[PDB]
């Protein structure tokens, strides 16, 4: 229990899926009056709560678990801020790194930001896809047990792209005299072979 | 049969919009895509356990505020796991680790609170001082 | 407060009188209090002074008399030391830290303010003892 | 080390044996995360002595063995 005058709260709406709303007077152990963008009107019938709000220090962290509090309408809220705001794409959850299509591009991918992430601890840095190649290429070592990146994600999420970038990574900091140009020159051919224009998108 | 002979690590790609529009955002697809790759599900599952974990040197970073300098012991180990123990009466609501201090959501965001709320007291406090020096300075100087 | 304490504390009220019917500014009662020793906030200020509006602060004029009970409200060291210490741990206190939050949280100050207050308690890497910097700003 | 690319759990307005089959196989790849995950976090809580009962995940296999046991 914490709900104030001056608290924030979550509240669904059809066209975005959740609304900051202003507590605008304090409850009472049954409906709530809230303040909101574009002027103040709602009374809100609490059901036999509605998600409450991080403060605005937390949001925007490189980790959604580091967050004190955990729904939908908060992780949605990190992840738009930073992709819009901070235009950084990629994000962690737990073990999972979640990976955001910027679609256009970016410097991001440069050798130099390659050598900064080799030898660094997953935790050491923001998230960046060369982050979880460096520590499959660690965990290799640690152990002789093969290590898998699995990428997934809808059509056209950037799924090839994401393993491009990671098999860049490996030939880079590992790799010498060649692998990437065959790999690379792989993909027409096996997008002609396997890929096809689905009804949501070509590709 | 080839997955499970080795350890996997997860890259989930989610697609912003369907318009092609570059570096713009839309929430209701968003969140499909957050279902579909189970992230929400795994947020939900760790907010049900203990989701937020401080060691305890980041703990004393954060609410050095929080803690008396005539508290603080010669070790910040013992020394948080006294003053946190003093600030939320009930340890359910956290667990004492080897290495880190085990929390349920919401306590750090309870911390949090009354970590700023104790600050704004302390700027209270100096800022009076100061304001009060201008306005006795003033205030002499037209008795003067 | 005795005949003592209430005929200095009129004399130095009514030289603050700048209109000449021997009364001062609602804005000004806090600065008395304060000039008599006693720290308010401003909004214990506003409180004793009935959180006046913007028009009776700027124009409304009260007579010694009505200050009076204000300032015996008003007027009725660890905790000074903490106040400073939440910013110490080698005893110092930044100085471009120190102006950032008192001019940006609480009731923020100007920076003239806090220029005057910190003048000659800064050493060369820019750290004030804060300490010594309480008991002076304290007196 | 090893990088696999597959399609993600699909919902379309139509839904048809194709998409049947991609779903299935997000089912089996959802079973190993999760395994995964219950995993390393007993291991995590071993590293700091909690009890594991605290500690649950949601099972799938009640989905699987509809799509795949016999009689599916
Ligand atoms: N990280 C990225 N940076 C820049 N452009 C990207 C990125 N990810 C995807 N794109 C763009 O989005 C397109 C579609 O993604 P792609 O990976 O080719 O499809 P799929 O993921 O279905 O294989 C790419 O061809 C590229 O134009």
């Amino acid at each position: 229990e914490l709900y104030t005058k001056y608290a924030r709260v979550w509240i669904p709406d059809p066209e975005e899926v959740w609304k900051s709303a202003e507590l605008l007077k304090d409850y009472k152990p049954k409906v709530l009056q809230l303040r909101l963008e574009e002027g103040k009107d709602l009374e809100y019938c609490l059901d036999p709560l509605p998600p409450l709000r991080n403060p605005d220090i937390l949001v925007g962290e490189n980790d959604l678990t580091a967050l004190s509090y955990l729904h939908e309408p908060a992780v949605l809220h990190n992840l738009k801020v930073r992709f819009i705001d901070s235009k950084l794409i990629y994000t962690y959850c737990g073990i999972v790194l979640v990976a955001i299509n910027p679609y256009e591009q970016l410097p991001i991918y440069g050798e130099d930001i390659i050598n900064a992430y080799s030898g660094q601890n997953m935790g050491d840095m923001d998230p960046h896809i060369f982050a979880v190649a460096e520590e499959a290429y660690k965990q290799m070592a640690r152990d002789e047990r093969n290590q898998s990146i699995i990428v997934s994600g809808e059509s056209g999420a950037g799924k090839t792209v994401s393993a491009k970038y990671a098999m860049r990574y490996f030939a880079t900091v590992s790799g010498s005299a060649n692998v990437e140009e065959k790999v690379l020159a792989s993909n027409p051919i096996m997008e002609s072979i396997g890929n096809a224009k689905t009804t949501r998108n070509d590709n | 049969e080839t997955l499970n002979a080795t350890t996997p690590h997860y890259v989930r790609c989610i697609k912003p919009n369907d318009f092609k529009f570059p570096f713009t955002f839309d929430e209701k697809r968003a969140v499909q895509q957050l279902r579909a790759c189970g992230v929400l599900e795994t947020i939900r599952i760790s907010a049900a356990g203990f989701p937020s974990r401080w060691t305890y040197q980041e703990f004393f970073s954060r609410y050095r505020v929080l803690m008396k300098q005539k508290d603080v012991l010669s070790d910040r180990k013992q020394t948080c796991k006294n003053v946190l123990e003093k600030l939320i009466l009930d340890k359910d609501k956290y667990q004492f680790g080897k290495t880190k201090i085990f929390f349920r959501a919401g306590q750090v965001a309870y911390l949090e609170k009354i970590r700023a709320d104790k600050l704004r007291a302390a700027c209270i406090r100096i800022q009076k001082t100061i304001r009060g020096w201008l306005m006795r300075k003033k205030y002499m100087r037209m008795r003067r | 407060f005795n005949k003592d304490q209430l005929e200095e504390f009129k004399e130095a009220f009514e030289l603050f009188d700048r209109v000449g019917d021997g009364k001062i500014l609602y804005s000004q009662c806090g600065d008395v209090m304060r000039a008599l020793g006693q720290n308010p906030t401003n909004a214990e200020v506003l409180k004793v002074l009935g959180n006046p509006k913007s028009d009776e602060l700027k124009s409304r004029r009260v007579d010694f008399e009505t200050f009076l009970p204000m300032l015996q409200a008003v007027a009725k060291y660890e905790d000074y030391l903490e106040g400073f210490r939440v910013f110490d741990g080698n005893g110092k206190v930044m100085g471009a830290e120190l102006r950032h939050v008192l001019t940006t949280l609480g009731e923020k100050m100007t920076e003239e303010e806090v220029e005057t207050v910190l003048a000659g308690h800064e050493d060369s890497n820019g750290c004030i003892n804060y300490e010594a910097f309480l008991k002076h700003i304290l007196s | 080390i090893g990088v696999l690319d597959i399609y993600g759990f699909e919902t379309f307005e139509i839904n048809s044996f194709e998409q049947f089959c991609i779903n299935y196989a997000n089912e089996k790849l959802q079973q190993q995360f999760n395994m995964h995950v219950f995993k390393l976090e007993q291991e995590e809580y071993m590293k700091e002595q909690i009890p594991w009962t605290l500690i649950d995940f949601y099972d799938n296999q009640p989905c699987i063995n509809l799509i795949e046991a016999k009689m599916g």
